[PDB]
């Protein structure tokens, strides 16, 4: 299937208490694989992933230089905002970027993409053809307004098409046996005692890898997704997903109703019920 | 490999 | 200003005296300042992980914390978060019978 990089940087400051925050934290798919931490003893770009011990030191130097620069940008930024938007220097902001691309299972781009958010709101981002941005208000119109004079569309279509590209078929053959790979979810299902003659089942997906998968309850073969409760797909602290849904139903009835599992390893989804 | 040269805002 | 919110659950389904993987995923959550400790019987867990952070189309961000364990009838995990959205700091205690 597709597969994607990305690369989050957060920058945080800290009046009274010296230089913002400043963080990048690279993923491969819904994968850590890298990440720099102003706030480490000696900062710098770090493997997350073990297939990362396949670059050499040459490629942590640069990656590092490059954080340390990022950073530096990122604290004028955080300077340039307090006049855009006229604040204060006591108060602590926030500048957040996502920049990656998408290939698919051939390896060819999809899709690019850059967007910037100042204190949680939209900012600024590229749009989908890679030539122009569009600015959320008048701070990010004057940014738009630099860019556009010194190039920089140009320059950031050249690595969302290109370094991002060839870097991320790399990733994934270097790292194949981890990226690559399908872990099956192994299912069941919890049973709660609820007031007034109703039970929750929970319907509960452990230990897959990818991310995505779609857990679904039935009943006279109808999905109930409008009743269901569930929580986010989350990592399980060992580079796979768990995820649950519930849904509330009559007591003695518990047998009617049947969680589903569509997940890519698995061919024919998983039917379970309590 | 990541974005380097983030221009400024 | 967004309110985490906190999850904590295992890995593998528990079972007394077989190695396991407790995690607290903190979500959803606006300003980044945040406190985040794993807890084992009222007291801190050394060593804990702090791994994929992350954020989303609306900007929230995600963090997980995780530490291996074994699980005991007798020990009580929690995950508790201090943040600015809150007056106290939130306790969530593993329920491993969820
Ligand atoms: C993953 O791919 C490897 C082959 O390529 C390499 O190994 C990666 C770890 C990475 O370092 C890449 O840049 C390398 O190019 C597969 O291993 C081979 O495939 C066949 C069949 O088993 C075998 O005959 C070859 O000898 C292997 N080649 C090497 C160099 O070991 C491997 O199968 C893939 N892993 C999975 C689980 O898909």
């Amino acid at each position: 299937g597709p597969h994607s990089l990305r690369y989050f940087v957060t920058a945080v400051s800290r009046p009274g208490l010296g230089e913002p925050r400043y963080m990048e934290v690279g993923y491969v798919d819904d994968t850590e694989f890298v990440r720099f931490d102003s706030d480490a003893e000696n900062p710098r770009y770090e493997p997350r992933a073990r297939w990362m011990e396949q670059e050499g030191p040459e490629y942590w130097e640069r990656e590092t230089q490059k954080a340390k620069g990022n950073e530096q940008s990122f604290r004028v930024d955080l300077r340039t905002l307090l006049g855009y938007y006229n604040q204060s220097k006591g108060g602590s902001h926030t500048i957040q970027v996502i920049s990656g691309c998408e290939v698919g299972s051939d390896g060819r781009l999809l899709r690019g993409y850059q967007q910037y958010a100042y204190d949680g709101c939209d900012y600024i981002a590229l749009n989908e053809d890679l030539k122009t941005w569009t600015a959320a208000d008048m701070a990010a119109l004057i940014t738009k307004h630099k860019w556009e004079q010194a190039g920089e569309a140009e320059r950031l279509r050249a690595y969302l098409e290109g370094t991002c590209v060839e870097w991320l078929r790399r990733y994934l053959k270097n790292g194949n046996a981890t990226l690559l790979r399908t872990d099956s979810p192994k299912a069941h299902v919890t049973h709660h005692s609820r007031p007034e003659d109703k039970v929750t089942l929970r319907c509960w997906a452990l230990g897959f890898y990818p991310a995505d998968i779609t857990l679904t309850w039935q009943l006279n073969g109808e999905e109930l997704i409008q009743d269901m409760e569930l929580v986010e797909t989350r990592p399980a602290g060992d580079g796979t997903f768990q995820k649950w849904a519930s849904v509330v139903v009559p007591l003695g009835k518990e047998q009617y109703y049947t969680c589903h599992v569509y997940h890519q390893g698995l061919p024919e989804p998983l039917t379970l019920r309590w | 490999f990541a974005p380097g040269n983030y221009p400024a805002l | 200003q967004k309110t985490p919110q906190i999850q904590v659950y295992s890995r593998h389904p528990p079972e007394n005296g077989k190695p396991n993987i407790l995690n607290c995923y903190v979500t959803q959550f606006h300003p980044p300042h945040i406190e985040i400790q794993m807890l084992k019987n009222g007291k801190k867990i050394p060593k804990v992980e702090m791994s994929d952070m992350s954020f989303s189309k609306d900007w929230s961000f995600y963090i997980l914390a995780h530490t291996e364990f074994t699980p005991t009838e007798t020990d009580t995990y929690a995950c508790r978060v201090k943040h600015d959205s809150m007056a106290e700091p939130k306790t969530v205690y593993w329920d491993r019978d969820m």
